[PDB]
């Protein structure tokens, strides 16, 4: 993990900024990094959104 | 990357500025005059 990083979220002015990306933030599933690049090219029949 | 920029950061800990350190140069420090 290394998006809010940079060492200096030990600043008091950074704590809002802090939850706003880590309650954003989602885990390197395997299987849904590869969901991702195959719905680029796939046809679909359900109007997703 | 500017130079003088307040990168919210803590070198243990002078950052930090505080009064109220005036109250021991008056009444309780003594100086070499008055080798």
């Amino acid at each position: 993990k290394r998006y809010f990083p940079e060492n200096l979220e030990q600043n008091q002015s950074a704590a809002r900024l802090v939850s706003a990306v880590k309650a954003r933030a989602s885990e390197a599933d395997i299987s849904s990094i590869h969901l991702a690049i195959a719905r680029e090219v796939s046809p679909m029949f359900n109007v997703h959104e | 990357k500017p130079i003088i920029e307040r990168q919210g950061e803590t070198v243990d800990g002078l950052t930090i500025i505080d009064t109220s350190i005036v109250w021991p140069i008056l009444c309780q420090c003594t100086y070499p005059l008055v080798e």
